[PDB]
């Protein structure tokens, strides 16, 4: 998505071992194969009960004062703090037909089959986990392990 | 010992006065890099004339 705009992301953790990753260049066609099948999932979490969870937004700010297990969320890298320090929103009044129905279930079980189906989306499927017999709990690299498949 | 001429300057006094000593309360607490949930409800109180 950088290419596509006239730093830095390579490093990732784990383990607390330092990896970067080999690339040059990106062909410009798998690329919006990728991005055309992030948007259509991103569009299709937000529903009319959405607009009714960002008036939280105002509540998580003043909560991560209180517990740093909501300090554990915001990181100082994503939008939403610096999000909550600009925009006040406020809910929209009153819904429609909201007797029969529920708005907040709806948004999420519609976030449930989008935005958290995702990460099936775009790489393949984790189908294998493993579970060896005579109990190891670390596998170590340049071993085999035993292998049970994963729903 | 002072001077004769000198006493005259107190002329001066006509042009700038005051009035009274003022009590004083003020109340700005704790500076920032210390305000967490815990603290925030305690204050510092100093005084001044």
């Amino acid at each position: 998505i950088r290419d596509l705009n006239p730093p830095d992301l390579n490093v990732l953790y784990y383990n607390g071992s330092r990896l970067s990753l080999l690339a040059d260049v990106q062909q410009l066609g798998p690329v919006n194969a990728e991005l055309r099948s992030l948007v259509l999932n991103m569009v299709y979490s937000i529903t009319e009960g959405t607009t009714i969870i960002l008036t939280l937004i105002p509540r998580l700010f003043a909560l991560s004062a209180q517990d740093g297990y909501v300090n554990a969320l915001l990181q100082m890298q994503s939008v939403t703090r610096e999000a909550a320090q600009l925009i006040h929103p406020e809910a929209p009044a009153l819904m429609q037909d909201g007797e029969r129905r529920l708005p907040l279930y709806e948004a999420l079980v519609a976030w449930l089959t989008h935005a958290g189906q995702l990460g099936d989306t775009l790489a393949l499927a984790p189908v294998v986990r493993v579970c060896t017999f005579d109990g190891a709990a670390v596998v170590r690299s340049g071993d085999m392990a035993p292998v049970i498949r994963y729903p | 010992v002072v001077d004769g001429p000198a006493m005259l300057t107190l002329q001066v006094l006509a042009h700038n006065m005051a009035e009274r000593t003022t009590a004083l309360l003020c109340s700005a607490a704790p500076d920032a890099g210390a305000n967490t949930a815990s603290t925030t409800n305690m204050r510092i109180f100093d005084g001044a004339l």
